[PDB]
RNA sequence: UCAACUUCAUG
C-alpha cells in the first residue's frame, strides 16, 4: 500500500 | 403449578402429566410465574 | 468470578496488621513501614511531610502492587534521629495542619455566608 | 435502554433530567441550548443526554406476559 | 477455503460499488466471503419474450 | 395436498407482510426485524447467496 | 476403516500418541502486568483452586501439609485429596472425612496450586523453545493469567484477546527440570540468532529514550521515588549531577544504578549522525547520540531498540554473558518498574497535532507531487510518441512501468522526507520511531505526506474493467491517479478511488498472512 | 569406565544438573538422609540445590558414549555448571 | 521540621458548588484532600434490594442498581449512623440502615414514570434528594414494581454510588511557572479561569525556586451532602485515618520495645 | 430540483423512489454496463467545465460513501484508517454487545447479550440512519484518553476507571436458553419432569435438587449457581435414571422466564431463560470503531485516574503505542469531532468523503469552546496531584464490548472426565 | 452426560 519495492 | 397464558395472560392451573392448553384461549405457550422465595440483590 | 470483594480494599482480615515495622540492614538508621489495606492517599501524604523534615535522609513510599492493597514506605534519618520517630512527628504534623485547615475552613464557609 | 442515573465520568445526576430535554427540544431550544439549560457543562455529562437512545419506550409497545 | 491460490480472493476492480471492499472473514475465508453494498441490488428475474 | 413450503419472514406470504408496527408489536414481533430468513425447527436459517 | 483410525491428523498415531490432551493444563486471556517480574506469572484464584500438586508428606512438612487438609478444598490454600501409600485417594471436597484427615510421613497431600510454583507457559503456534517457558506463579485477583511485557515478545503475545496454556508439572524431578532447563531467565539469549529473546519493549522503551536524554533532571523527591522501585538498590543516594544552584540528579544518573555489576558497552543512537564520528566531538556528540556505559555507569547516550532492544551487543545481551540469568532478570524487572514511574511523571500520548505538519511542508509536499505527476505525463507522451526505447531485458511495456514506478516512487520518498523534516522533538510520532518502540518513518510519511502507490501482485492498480482500473476513468489512462497512486495522506483522507485502491492493496497484504500461515507450518513440521 | 581413559567432559552438563537436582530432591522429600546441615531449609528441591553447591549428592552419572560403552563420573567428580 | 499553616480563601458558595482556594499547602496533601472528597466522604445509600414484584420491561438488578444510583439526603444522620460491619445487631436495623419502600402499579393507560418521588423512606431525615425527580422506570399499564430497600452507610472507595460529590476540579499553577507541563507550542493553549497573566503572555516566567502552591478547588455536590459539608467531612476523615494509623504505629512501637 | 423538491415532500405527496427510477433520473447498471459507462462520483467536481479530462460522462454516482457495506458504515472517517483496519471493524462490529432485538424479552435464544445503557455515536456517518445504528445501537460513548498511564494499557489492553463501570459503563445481560422435552420411546420407557428423588430415582447427584418445582422445573426469579439442576427429568428404568439438565459450569444466574409448551409430536417441551449480569472484568474486550480492540488491562478508580482541570477524569485509556503502526488516524479525528460535538451539542458528520469535514476546521471549531486546537489537555496525575508533562489526547470516542469475556474463556482441569475410546482427557 | 458432521467465531 506503499509502493513498489516496499510492502502492497 | 400455575401457569400465566402466554397470550390471555390469566393464570391457569395444570397438573401434572396434563395437556398444556389453557382455559378459555386454547393457547399452548404457559409461563410458570414468578417465584415465593425472594432473592437479595445488591444494588451495586 | 475471581473478582476480589469491594470491602478488601480498606478493611482488614482477622489477624492483619495495619503496620508492620522492619529494619533496613543494607543502611544504618534506616527502616521500613508496611501499611496494610492503605493507598496512595496517606503514602503521599506522610512522604510529603516526611521529606519537610531536615533530618529525613530518605523518604518515599510504593505500592507494591495495583491489585493488591500495600504502601512500603522507606524512612532513612540521620544519626540522633530515628526513623520511627520520624515517621510518628509527620503524621502529628499533618494531624495538626488538618485540623488548622479545618478551622480555617469553617470560618471561611461562616463569613461567605452570613456577609 | 434508559436514560442512566449519573454521568459515568463524573457522577451528575443526569437522570431526572431527560424529560425536561425532550420537553425542551420540543420547544424550540437547539440541542445545546436545551443542554445548557438543564445545566449540562462538562462535555461527559452532554454526552450521556446527547447520545442516548431511549429504547424503553420501544419496549413498552409490547404487552406485558402477566396482566 | 483449503486453496491456497491468491487469485481468486483478491479484491477486484469490478466488485467497485456492489461488494463491500472492506467486510470480508479473515482466515480461510479472505475474499471468498463478500457482502453487498449498501444500494446493491440483485436482478430477480424477467421473461426474455 | 403435495407438501409444505418453508415461508421466509416478512415475504409477500408471511402472515407479518403488510401488517403496521402496532400490529407486529401485536404479534410480539419487532417493527425493525428485517425479514428475509425461514423458520425451520424453531431456529432462524438464512440462505447465502 | 482401520485405516482411517490410525491414518491423519486426529488419527491414534499422531492425534493421540505424539499429542494428546492433558491433565493440570488451564488456559484462560492475558493481560499486562508491568509489576510482575519476567519469571513470575499472574495466576487467578479458581485456577489456582482447580489445578493441585502432590506433595510427599515428610517430617519437616508434615505440619503445614496437616493445615492445608484441614482447610480443605473449600478455603482456598487447601488441600483438594489425600493420597495414601496404598494408593487410596481420600477425598477432601466430599464429607469431613474426620477419622481420614490425619497425615503420616509417605502420604502425599494435593495441595492446591501456590506463591512460587513453577509452571509451563505456552503460546500457540510453539515456533521456537521459547514460545513455552518456565514461570514462577504469583497468585492475583480477576480471571487473567498476567505476565510482564518484556516477555511478550518470545511468546509473540499482544493482550488483545490473545490466550495462554499453562501447564503444571506434577512431579519435584520435572519440576526442578522445567525450573533448570525452561526457566526465563535461562531463556533470555536464543541459540537461533545468539541474540536476547527479550528486551525493551512498548511504553517503557520510549519513556527509556526520553528519561536518558540530557535534558532529564529529576529533583530529591522524584529521585527517592524512583529509587523506591530499584529493587537491587544499595540504599545510597548518588551525589546529584548538579549540587548548585538547587540538588538536581540526571536521569542517566540514575538509570546507572539500574545498570548491574560492572557492564562496558558501546553502541549508537538510531539519531546518530554519520559525519560525528568521522570529525570532531567524536566522544563529545552535541546530540547526546552514541552510548557509553564504562564500570556498569552510562557515562553518555541516550537509550532505544538498538541499546535495550534484542539485538546482538545490546546492554542486555552483554548483561547476560557477563553477570549472569538471575542478574539480567533484576536488570529488566528494575528498568521497566523505575521507568514506568518516571513516565507516569512525564507522560504520553498521540494526537491529531502529531499528524499535522507546517504550511510550508504541505506546501512542498503538494509542489513534489505535481512535479511528479507532469514527469509522469511526459514519460507518457514519449511512450505514446514511440520515443520511447526498450530497457535491456524488459520489454517497451516493462521499461514504462518501471520509469513511472521509479518517478512515482522517488516522488513518495521526497514527500516521505519532507513529511520528516518537519516533525519537532516534542512530536510523539517520531518519539515512537525514534525509539524503536513503535512504527516506522514509512509510516510517518503516510500519516503526514502521502500514502503511495497501490500496487497488487506487484504491479499499478491493474485494468479490471475493460482498459481501464475503474469506470469512473477513462479508457488507456497510465497516469499516476488511475492506476492506484494515492497523493493523499491519512490525516488529509483518501478520495475514493484512492479509498478502494487501498483496499485492494489491504486485501492482497491480508490474503498473504492467511495463506502463508499453513504452507509454513507445513514446512516447519517436515523440518522437525 | 576405569579413573583413567575418561574422554566425556569434565563438566557437569545442564541436563545431568536438572535431573541430578531432581532425583536428590525426590530422595530427599522420600525421607532420604540429608548430607548437608539444613539451615531451616524445608523445601527438597533447596535441599538438593545446597547438596550440589557442597557437592554431597550421593549420586554417580552414567554417561553412555555412542559406541555402547559407559564412563561413570561421580557427582563430585563433575564441575558444576553453574 | 513541621506542618505548614494553610489558608483556605471561599469564592463561591452556592448550595451545588464550592470553589475554594487552599494557600501555604504542600502538593500531595491538597492532591490526597480531593481524593479523600472523590473516595473517602462518608454518604447513604441503597445497598439492599429484595423485589417482591416486577413485571416492568428492566429485569430486577438493572431495577437494583439504578436505586443503588439515587442519592440520598445524608446531611446529618451518616455521621450518626453506624456502618452495618460496626452493628452488634444481625442484618439490618434503625442504627446502621434505613428502609426504602416502593409499591408502583400503572393503572391507568397512561405509561407511569415511576420515580425517585415513589421512594419512601422510614426516616424522614433520608430522602431521594425530592423536597424533576429521578426515573427509574418506566411502566406500562398492567406492570407494577414492588420493593424493598436497605440504605447504608459507606464511601466511595466501596462503589461509586458512595461518591459524594459529581467532579472535583483541582488546579495548580494556572499560569506555567513551575514548567509542570511543558508545552511544546505555548500560544496554542487557553488560558485557564485562574489565570493573571496579560493576553499578550502565554506562560509566566519561570520561577526555579518556586513549589506547588496556592490550589484550587470547585467541588460540585451530588445533593446527598452539601458541598460544604463534603469538605468538612474530608478533612475530618483524613484526619481520622491519621490518627488511627498513628495509634496503630504507637502500638507497634511498644511492642517493639 | 423538481425531483429533489418532491422526494423531500416524500410522504403526502406520493412520490418515492420509483417515481425517480421511471422519470428516467436514476438508472440500474449492473457490472457489464460499468463496463461501458463512463461514471463521474460528483456532479459539480466532475461534470462541470474545467480542464477537460472526460467531456462523454454517462452516469453520476448517487454518493461515493454507498460503496461500503453495512458493517463498514459504521466506520467513522474510514478514509483516514488503514485498509486492514476496516476489515478488522467490520468483523469486531459483528460482535458488539448491543440490543439486538426489541422484542428480545419474548426471545428465548441461547447465547444473547444485551447492553443496559446503549448510546448513538456522537460522530456518525449518515448512512448509519438506514442501517437503524441510532434506533438498536451497540456501544457507548466514552471519554478517552491516549495515554500511558501505569502500564496496564501496554500491547493492546486498556485501563478502565472502575467508578465509571460502577455507574453502570458497559454493563450487559448475558441470556442462556436451555431446552428440554420430555419424550417416550419405549412403550414401557418414558421420561417425565419430576423433583428426582434420591430413593426412587437411581441416578443422583450431589446438586441441589430443592430449587426444583413441583412440576420438576425451577420457578423464574431464583438464583441458580453453577451445576444446579434447572430440570428434573426422570425416565422409567426397564429404578429411575436421572437425565436432569444442569446449569453450565460458572453461569450464576437468576432464571428470567420459563416456558412450557408442546412441541409438533405432542410432548412435553419446557425451555428455561438465565440471567447472567456481566460486569467489565480486568479481562473482557473492547474495541473502536477503527479496527483497534483491547482487553482491560486494569481498572483504576475515579481518585486515580488522571483528571482534567475541569475534572474530567477518561472512562477509558489507550496506549498511544497503538497508534502509529496502525495508522487508524480516523480515531483521533472522530475523538477531535465527538469533543467539537458534545461541546456544541450537535451530532457530528463523519460520512467517508465528505470533503466539507478537514481536520483543521474541527480544530478550528474546538478552538472555540475553550479547548486547545488539536485536542490535548493538560491532565493531572491521579496519585500524586502533579502535572503531567505531556499534555494528553482526550476525547469522546465510541467503544464497543465485544462478546469475547474472560469469564467464558477461563478453563483448569486437572483428573477430569476422561473419553472411552482413548481414555486420555476430553475436549472442550 | 454419547458419538459423527457441519457451520460460525477466536488467535
Ligand atoms: C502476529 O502474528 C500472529 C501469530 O502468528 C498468530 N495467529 C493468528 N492467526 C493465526 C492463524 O490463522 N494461523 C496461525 N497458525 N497462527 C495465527 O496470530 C498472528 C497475527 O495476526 P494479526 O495480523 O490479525 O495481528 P494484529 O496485527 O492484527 O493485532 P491487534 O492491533 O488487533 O491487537
Ligand atoms: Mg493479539
Ligand atoms: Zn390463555
Ligand atoms: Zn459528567
Ligand atoms: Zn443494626
Amino acid at each position: 500500500i506503499w509502493g513498489i519495492g516496499c510492502n502492497p | 403449578m400455575i401457569y400465566i397464558c402466554g397470550e390471555c395472560h390469566t393464570e391457569n392451573e395444570i397438573k401434572s402429566r396434563d395437556p398444556i392448553r389453557c382455559r378459555e384461549c386454547g393457547y399452548r405457550i404457559m409461563y410458570k410465574k414468578r417465584t415465593k422465595r425472594l432473592v437479595v440483590f445488591d444494588a451495586r | 468470578m475471581n473478582a476480589p470483594p469491594a470491602f478488601e480494599s480498606f478493611l482488614l482480615f482477622e489477624g492483619e496488621k495495619k503496620i508492620t515495622i522492619n529494619k533496613d540492614t543494607k543502611v544504618p538508621n534506616a527502616c521500613l513501614f508496611t501499611i496494610n489495606k492503605e493507598d496512595h492517599t496517606l503514602g503521599n501524604i506522610i512522604k510529603s511531610q516526611l521529606l519537610k523534615d531536615p533530618q529525613v535522609l530518605f523518604a518515599g513510599y510504593k505500592v507494591p502492587h495495583p491489585l493488591e492493597h500495600k504502601i512500603i514506605i522507606r524512612v532513612q534519618t540521620t544519626p540522633d534521629y530515628s526513623p520511627q520517630e520520624a515517621f510518628t512527628n509527620a503524621i502529628t504534623d499533618l494531624i495538626s495542619e488538618l485540623s488548622l485547615l479545618e478551622e480555617r475552613f469553617r470560618v471561611a464557609i461562616k463569613d461567605k455566608q452570613e456577609g | 435502554m434508559i436514560i442512566p442515573v449519573r454521568c459515568f465520568t463524573c457522577g451528575k445526576i443526569v437522570g431526572n433530567k431527560w424529560e425536561a430535554y425532550l420537553g425542551l427540544l420540543q420547544a424550540e431550544y437547539t440541542e445545546g441550548d436545551a443542554l445548557d439549560a438543564l445545566g449540562l457543562k462538562r462535555y461527559c455529562c452532554r454526552r450521556m443526554l446527547l447520545a442516548h437512545v431511549d429504547l424503553i419506550e420501544k419496549l413498552l409497545n409490547y404487552a406485558p406476559l402477566e396482566k | 477455503r483449503d486453496g491456497k491460490l491468491a487469485k481468486p480472493r483478491q479484491l477486484h476492480n469490478t466488485l467497485w460499488g456492489m461488494v463491500c471492499p472492506a467486510e470480508t472473514p479473515e482466515g480461510h475465508a479472505v475474499g471468498l466471503v463478500k457482502n453487498l453494498a449498501l444500494m446493491a441490488y440483485i436482478s430477480v428475474g424477467s421473461q426474455p419474450s | 395436498f403435495i407438501g409444505k413450503i418453508p415461508i421466509m419472514l416478512r415475504s409477500t406470504y408471511c402472515l407479518l407482510n403488510g401488517l403496521t408496527d402496532r400490529d407486529l408489536c401485536e404479534l410480539n414481533e419487532c417493527p425493525l426485524d428485517p425479514g428475509g430468513y425461514f423458520i425451520i425447527n424453531g431456529s432462524e436459517k438464512v440462505l447465502i447467496a | 476403516s482401520l485405516k482411517q483410525r490410525l491414518k491423519g491428523k486426529e488419527g491414534r498415531v499422531r492425534g493421540n500418541l505424539m499429542g494428546k490432551r492433558v491433565d493440570f493444563s488451564a488456559r484462560t486471556v492475558i493481560t499486562p502486568d508491568p509489576n510482575l517480574s519476567i519469571d513470575q506469572v499472574g495466576v487467578p484464584r479458581s485456577i489456582a483452586a482447580n489445578m493441585t500438586f502432590a506433595e510427599i508428606v515428610t517430617p519437616f512438612n508434615i505440619d503445614r501439609l496437616q493445615e492445608l487438609v484441614r482447610r480443605g478444598n473449600s478455603q482456598y490454600p487447601g488441600a483438594k485429596y489425600i493420597i495414601r501409600d496404598n494408593g487410596d485417594r481420600i477425598d477432601l471436597r466430599f464429607h469431613p472425612k474426620p477419622s481420614d484427615l490425619h497425615l503420616q510421613t509417605g502420604y502425599k497431600v494435593e495441595r492446591h496450586m501456590c506463591d512460587g510454583d513453577i509452571v509451563i507457559f505456552n503460546r500457540q503456534p510453539t515456533l521456537h523453545k521459547m514460545s513455552m517457558m518456565g514461570h514462577r506463579v504469583r497468585i492475583l485477583p480477576w480471571s487473567t493469567f498476567r505476565l510482564n511485557l518484556s516477555v511478550t515478545t518470545p511468546y509473540n503475545a499482544d493482550f488483545d484477546g490473545d490466550e495462554m496454556n499453562l501447564h503444571l508439572p506434577q512431579s519435584l524431578e520435572t519440576r526442578a527440570e522445567i525450573q533448570e532447563l525452561a526457566m526465563v531467565p535461562r531463556m533470555i539469549v536464543t541459540p537461533q540468532s545468539n541474540r536476547p529473546v527479550m528486551g525493551i519493549v512498548q511504553d517503557t522503551l520510549t519513556a527509556v529514550r526520553k528519561f536518558t536524554k540530557r535534558d532529564v533532571f529529576l529533583e530529591r523527591g522524584e529521585v527517592m521515588n524512583l529509587l523506591m522501585f530499584l529493587s537491587t538498590w544499595d540504599g545510597k543516594v548518588p551525589q546529584p549531577a548538579i549540587l548548585k544552584p538547587r540538588p538536581l540528579w540526571t536521569g542517566k544518573q540514575i538509570f546507572s544504578l539500574i545498570i548491574p555489576g560492572h557492564i562496558n558497552c558501546i553502541r549508537t543512537h538510531s539519531t546518530h549522525p554519520d559525519d560525528e564520528d568521522s570529525g570532531p566531538y567524536k566522544h563529545i556528540s552535541p546530540g547526546d547520540t552514541k552510548v557509553v556505559v564504562e564500570n556498569g555507569e552510562l557515562i553518555m547516550g541516550i537509550l532505544c531498540k538498538k541499546s535495550l532492544g534484542t539485538s546482538a551487543g545490546s546492554l542486555v545481551h552483554i548483561s547476560y554473558l557477563e553477570m549472569g540469568h538471575d542478574i539480567t532478570r533484576l536488570f529488566y524487572s528494575n528498568i521497566q518498574t523505575v521507568i514506568n514511574n518516571w513516565l507516569l511523571i512525564e507522560g504520553h500520548t498521540i494526537g491529531i497535532g502529531d499528524s499535522i505538519a507546517d504550511s510550508k511542508t504541505y506546501q512542498d509536499i503538494q509542489n513534489t507531487i505535481k512535479k511528479a505527476k507532469q514527469d509522469v505525463i511526459e514519460v507518457i507522451e514519449k511512450a505514446h510518441n514511440n520515443e520511447l526505447e526498450p530497457t535491456p531485458g524488459n520489454t517497451l511495456r516493462q521499461t514504462f512501468e518501471n520509469q513511472v514506478n521509479r518517478i512515482l516512487n522517488d516522488a513518495r520518498d521526497k514527500t516521505g522526507s519532507s513529511a520528516q523534516k518537519s516533525l519537532s522533538e516534542y512530536n510523539n510520532f517520531k518519539s515512537m520511531v525514534v525509539s524503536g518502540a513503535k512504527g516506522s518513518k514509512i509510516n510517518i510519511s503516510q500519516v503526514i505526506a502521502v500514502v503511495g502507490q497501490q500496487n497488487v501482485e506487484g504491479k499499478r492498480i491493474p485494468f479490471g474493467f475493460k482498459h481501464r482500473t475503474l469506470p469512473h476513468f477513462i479508457k488507456d489512462d497510465y497516469g499516476p491517479e488511475s492506476r492506484g497512486f494515492v497523493e493523499n495522506s491519512y490525516l488529509a483522507g483518501l478520495t475514493p478511488t484512492e479509498f478502494f485502491f487501498h483496499a485492494m492493496g489491504g486485501r492482497e497484504g491480508l490474503i498473504d498472512t492467511a495463506v502463508k500461515t499453513a504452507e509454513t507450518g507445513y514446512i516447519q513440521r517436515r523440518l522437525i | 569406565q576405569a579413573n583413567q581413559k575418561r574422554i566425556t567432559t569434565p563438566y557437569m552438563t545442564k541436563y545431568e544438573r536438572a535431573r541430578v537436582l531432581g532425583t536428590r530432591a525426590l530422595q530427599i522429600a522420600m525421607c532420604a538422609p540429608v548430607m548437608v546441615e539444613l539451615e531451616g531449609e524445608t523445601d527438597p528441591l533447596l535441599i538438593a540445590m545446597k547438596e550440589l553447591k557442597a557437592r554431597k549428592i550421593p549420586i554417580i552419572i552414567r554417561r553412555y558414549l555412542p559406541d555402547g560403552s559407559y564412563e561413570d563420573w561421580g557427582v563430585d567428580e563433575l564441575i558444576i555448571s553453574d | 521540621p513541621y506542618a505548614n499553616q494553610p489558608t483556605v480563601r471561599i469564592t463561591e458558595l452556592t448550595d451545588e458548588n464550592v470553589k475554594f482556594i487552599i494557600e501555604n499547602t504542600d502538593l500531595a496533601v491538597a492532591n490526597s484532600i480531593r481524593r479523600v472528597f472523590i473516595a473517602e466522604v462518608p454518604i447513604i445509600a441503597i445497598d439492599w434490594v429484595q423485589i417482591d414484584a416486577n413485571s416492568s420491561v428492566l429485569h430486577d438488578e438493572f431495577i437494583a442498581h439504578r436505586l443503588g444510583l439515587i442519592p440520598l439526603t445524608s446531611d446529618d444522620i451518616v455521621d450518626k449512623l453506624q456502618y452495618s460491619r460496626d452493628c452488634t445487631c444481625e442484618e439490618f436495623c434503625p442504627e446502621c440502615s434505613v428502609e426504602f419502600t416502593l409499591d408502583v402499579r400503572c393503572n391507568e393507560d397512561q405509561t407511569r414514570h415511576v420515580t425517585s418521588r415513589d421512594l419512601i423512606s422510614n426516616s424522614p431525615r433520608v430522602i431521594p434528594v425530592t423536597s424533576d425527580d429521578i426515573l427509574i422506570v418506566k411502566l406500562r399499564k398492567g406492570q407494577e414494581l414492588r420493593l424493598r430497600a436497605y440504605a447504608k452507610k459507606g464511601f466511595g472507595k466501596e462503589h461509586a454510588k458512595w461518591n459524594p460529590t459529581a467532579g472535583v476540579a483541582f488546579e495548580y499553577d494556572p499560569d506555567n511557572a513551575l514548567r509542570h507541563t511543558v508545552y511544546p507550542k505555548p500560544e496554542e493553549w487557553p488560558k485557564s479561569e485562574y489565570s493573571e497573566l496579560d493576553e499578550d503572555e502565554s506562560q509566566a516566567p519561570y520561577d526555579p525556586n518556586g513549589k506547588p502552591e496556592r490550589f484550587y478547588y470547585n467541588v460540585e455536590s451530588c445533593g446527598s451532602l452539601r458541598p460544604e459539608t463534603i469538605v468538612l467531612s474530608a478533612l475530618s476523615g483524613l484526619k481520622k485515618k491519621l490518627s488511627d494509623l498513628q495509634t496503630q504505629l504507637s502500638h507497634e512501637i511498644q511492642s517493639d520495645v | 430540483k423538481r425531483h429533489i423538491d418532491q422526494l423531500k415532500e416524500r410522504e403526502y405527496n406520493n412520490y418515492s423512489w420509483q417515481d425517480l427510477v421511471a422519470s428516467g433520473v436514476v438508472e440500474y447498471i449492473d457490472t457489464l454496463e460499468e463496463e461501458t459507462v463512463m461514471l463521474a462520483m460528483t456532479p459539480d467536481d466532475l461534470q462541470e467545465k474545467e480542464v477537460a479530462y472526460c467531456s462523454t460522462y454517462t452516469h453520476c454516482e448517487i454518493h461515493p460513501s454507498m460503496i461500503l457495506g453495512v458493517c463498514a458504515s459504521i466506520i467513522p472517517f474510514p478514509d483516514h484508517n488503514q485498509s486492514p483496519r476496516n476489515t478488522y471493524q467490520s468483523a469486531m462490529g459483528k460482535q458488539a454487545m448491543g440490543v439486538y432485538i426489541t422484542n428480545f424479552h419474548v426471545r428465548m435464544d441461547t447465547l444473547a447479550h444485551v447492553l443496559y445503557y446503549p448510546q448513538k455515536p456522537l460522530v456518525t456517518t449518515r448512512s448509519m440512519e438506514y442501517l437503524r445504528f441510532r434506533e438498536l445501537p451497540a456501544g457507548i460513548n466514552s471519554i478517552v484518553a491516549i495515554a500511558s498511564y501505569t502500564g496496564y494499557n501496554q500491547e493492546d489492553s486498556v485501563i478502565m476507571n472502575r467508578s465509571a463501570v460502577d455507574r453502570g459503563f458497559f454493563r450487559s445481560v448475558f441470556y442462556r436458553s436451555y431446552k428440554e422435552q420430555e419424550s417416550k420411546k419405549g412403550f414401557d420407557q418414558e421420561e417425565v419432569f419430576e423433583k428426582p428423588t434420591r430413593e426412587t430415582c437411581q441416578g443422583m447427584r450431589h446438586a441441589i435438587y430443592d430449587k426444583l418445582d413441583d412440576d420438576g422445573l425451577i420457578a423464574p426469579g431464583v438464583r441458580v449457581s453453577g451445576d444446579d439442576v434447572i430440570i428434573g427429568k426422570t425416565v422409567t428404568l426397564p429404578t429411575k435414571r436421572d437425565c436432569s439438565t444442569f446449569l453450565r459450569t460458572s453461569e450464576t444466574g437468576i432464571v428470567d422466564q420459563v416456558m412450557v409448551t408442546l412441541n409438533q409430536e405432542g410432548y412435553k417441551f419446557c425451555k428455561i431463560r438465565v440471567r447472567s449480569v456481566r460486569i467489565p472484568q480486568i479481562g473482557d474486550k473492547f474495541a473502536s470503531r477503527h479496527g483497534q480492540k483491547g482487553t482491560c488491562g486494569i481498572q483504576y478508580r475515579q481518585e486515580d485516574m488522571p483528571f482534567t482541570c475541569e475534572g474530567i477524569t477518561p472512562d477509558i485509556i489507550i496506549n498511544p503505542h497503538a497508534i502509529p503502526s496502525r495508522m487508524t488516524i480516523g480515531h483521533l479525528i472522530e475523538c477531535l469531532q465527538g469533543k467539537v460535538s458534545a461541546n456544541k451539542g450537535e451530532i457530528g458528520d463523519a460520512t467517508p468523503f465528505n470533503d466539507a469535514v478537514n481536520v483543521q476546521k474541527i480544530s478550528n471549531l474546538l478552538s472555540d469552546y475553550g479547548y486547545h486546537l488539536r485536542g490535548n489537555e493538560v491532565l493531572y496525575n491521579g496519585f500524586t496531584g502533579r502535572k503531567i508533562t505531556s499534555q494528553i489526547f482526550i476525547g469522546p470516542t465510541y467503544y464497543q464490548r465485544l462478546k469475547h469475556m474472560v469469564d467464558d474463556k477461563i478453563h483448569s482441569r486437572a483428573r477430569g472426565p476422561i473419553q472411552i475410546l482413548n481414555r486420555q482427557p476430553m475436549e472442550g
